[PDB]
């Protein structure tokens, strides 16, 4: 029954329409947790964009879905995917937004060791895209390299903005146990309210990700995954000696339990390890096409 | 694999009206006395299914001794409370707590605050204030529960199923 209501408020928010009026050749790229992800084309220039489509039926959470078209619509930044338009066809919001070539952090984490250049780099963009979002109180809540993608001449965005949540001066921290069990800050899976710094820590380990190839405790089913993060010590790196203690230091900065004491982004941006950040060149070796 | 919930409070609080709200989405229009029933829910987490066994046990004063034999190897607990009956309140750390936390230390348990719904009402609100007391705050019920040492505090009406769903959905998350 509510379905109807919130399929109406959705309507309001969205682009009146539908888009196969002027995008051909719909074809699934890959899945989120939340719905499809489609390439299509556009007919009258030929141009690819990409397309998320995503069923209300099939949310465990529906409300979710409005930021989507919010984020993208209103968070327009340079290192944050550009959507284009959302529209609802039927019981799916398709999300129209550009097409990133370069494809997701993640397959490139899990074939090769990216040097701290490169590294910095990424940490590098996605920080300037949070400084900013955390700046109005936006919380992303699922950093991990999964939701970090490239464009074939190696620049990096932001994306995946289904998770996100928002706090001001009247409702400064959150509750709802929310993200991927493995870069999980510790204070949300121990259930006490947070706010940003839950994304400083899951970058955190996403640097993780980045030098040794895996989150920490990967290995073990997430559930006891989430035990460990909570119980134990923040997670050091596995080879010390081959890491510099510019990254070292900053990374000390980002994996901190207590998250008053835990870096913001705006502090980290002003860390001498981004220093070392390449150009978006030095990246394009480590894609797939490439290597 | 299965969980196994075990819920305790006072009579009256209305623990098998929660467990009917959440599990058959219907509230029973009659007002009756458990002994001991068992309900068993199937939850899906992650693509995962979970048989979930809900175990109703008596608020009563007369079950001390048959109500705890439902207790071994409970994976969780529910304490509760109205928010509604400072009395019921009171027990949460008299009778409530010390009982399960004998039977079943290692054992998890949430604080919960029931019938919500009926804090504004004013006939309730009055009933109260004939023996000069109030409804129970969250900023009350939650230093309780920090400090009697559960998981979390929770809250929730069986009627407007206002809450409902999260103390269940806590629980699993305490549980696992």
């Amino acid at each position: 029954v509510s379905h109807e209501q919130f399929r109406a408020a959705l309507q309001l928010v969205v682009d009146p329409g539908d888009p196969r009026s002027y995008l051909d050749n719909f074809i699934k790229i890959g899945e989120g947790s939340t719905g499809i992800v489609c390439i299509a084309t556009v007919r009258s220039s030929g141009k690819l964009v990409a397309v998320k489509k995503m069923d209300l039926r099939k949310q465990q959470r529906r409300e979710l879905l409005f930021n989507e078209v919010v984020i993208m619509r209103d968070y327009q930044h340079e290192n944050v995917v550009e959507m284009y338009n959302s529209y609802l066809v039927g019981d799916e919001l398709w999300v129209v937004m550009e097409f990133l070539e370069g494809g997701a952090l993640t397959d490139i984490v899990t074939h090769t060791r990216m040097n701290e250049e490169q590294i910095a780099a990424v940490c590098l963009a996605v920080l300037q895209a949070l400084s900013v979002l955390h700046a109005q109180g936006v919380i992303h809540r699922d950093i991990k390299s999964d939701s970090i993608l490239l464009t074939h001449d190696g620049r990096v965005k932001l994306s995946d903005f289904g998770f996100c949540a928002q706090v001001s001066k009247e409702v400064p921290r959150r509750k709802s146990l929310v993200g991927t069990p493995y870069w999980m800050a510790p204070e949300l899976i121990s259930r006490l309210p947070y706010g940003p710094e839950v994304d400083i820590w899951s970058l955190g380990i996403m640097v993780i990700e980045m030098v040794d190839g895996e989150p920490p405790y990967f290995n073990e089913p997430p559930l006891k995954a989430m035990k460990m993060i909570r119980d134990n010590l923040p997670p050091r790196l596995k080879n010390l000696h081959k890491v510099s203690p510019s990254l070292k230091g900053f990374l000390d900065r980002l994996l901190v339990r207590d998250p008053a004491q835990r870096a913001t982004a705006a502090e980290l941006l002003k860390h001498p390890f981004l220093a070392k950040a390449g150009p978006p060149a030095s990246i394009v070796p480590l894609m797939r096409q490439n290597r | 694999q299965t969980i196994k919930c075990v819920v305790v409070g006072d009579g009256a609080v209305g623990k098998t009206c929660l467990l009917i709200s959440y599990t058959t989405n219907k509230f029973p229009s009659e007002y009756v006395p458990t002994v001991f029933d068992n309900y068993a829910v199937t939850v899906m987490i992650g693509g995962e299914p979970y048989t979930l066994g809900l175990f109703d046990t008596a608020g009563q004063e007369d079950y001390d001794r048959l109500r705890p034999l439902s207790y071994p190897q409970t994976d969780v607990f529910l304490v509760c409370f109205s928010v509604v009956s400072p009395s019921s309140f009171e027990n949460v750390k008299e009778k409530w707590v010390p009982e399960i936390t004998h039977h079943c230390p290692k054992t998890p348990f949430l604080l919960v605050g029931t019938q919500i719904d009926l804090r504004d009402d004013p006939s309730t609100i009055e009933k109260l204030a004939k023996n000069k007391q109030k409804p129970i705050t969250p900023e009350t019920a939650e230093k309780l529960a920090r400090d009697l040492k559960a998981v979390k505090y929770v809250e929730c009406s069986a009627l407007t199923q206002k809450g409902l769903k999260n103390v269940f959905d806590e629980a699993i998350l305490a549980a696992l």
